[PDB]
């Protein structure tokens, strides 16, 4: 569930 | 209002424990979106967090910027953007602030960078100094 700097 | 609204949803932040939940980073930044009329607040506002707030939030804070400016990329346009260009004035200095995060927490700080280098989202001028920055920690 935690944030990851991942493509929107 | 769009500042208030985007500056409480921030500043809740405060309420948890990290890592922070997608909702409340999806929240955040739809906020700051939602606000580009005023992009040099909201960016102001993100700087302040993560200048004055405890060490344990310094990565949320970067996700937050890491996540605005990947929307915003996305919604508007790689050349469109105004939200990567603008935190860029200031970036040498909030990451300096970053750095003040727990030891833990550095190789994420280093991940966001190396992420950001990959997809070119903001010049090697810039991105080379925030490298060099996590390096001379070590």
């Amino acid at each position: 569930p935690s944030y990851s700097p991942t493509s929107p | 209002e769009a500042v208030k609204t985007f500056n409480s949803e921030l500043y809740s932040l405060n309420d948890y424990k990290p890592p922070i939940s997608k909702a409340k980073m999806t929240q955040i930044t739809k906020a700051a979106i939602k606000a580009i009329k005023f992009y040099k607040h909201v960016v102001q506002s993100v700087e302040k967090f993560i200048q004055k707030c405890k060490p344990e939030y310094k990565v949320p804070g970067l996700y937050v910027i890491d996540s605005i400016v990947r929307q915003s990329r996305h919604q508007f346009g790689q050349e469109k953007d105004v939200f990567a260009p603008r935190f860029s004035n200031n970036i040498i200095s909030t990451f300096q602030n970053l750095y003040r995060c727990p030891g833990d927490d550095k190789s994420k700080i280093v991940r966001v960078l190396n992420l950001w280098q990959k997809n070119n989202v903001f010049k090697s001028e810039i991105i080379q100094p925030l490298l060099d920055m996590a390096a001379a920690l070590e």
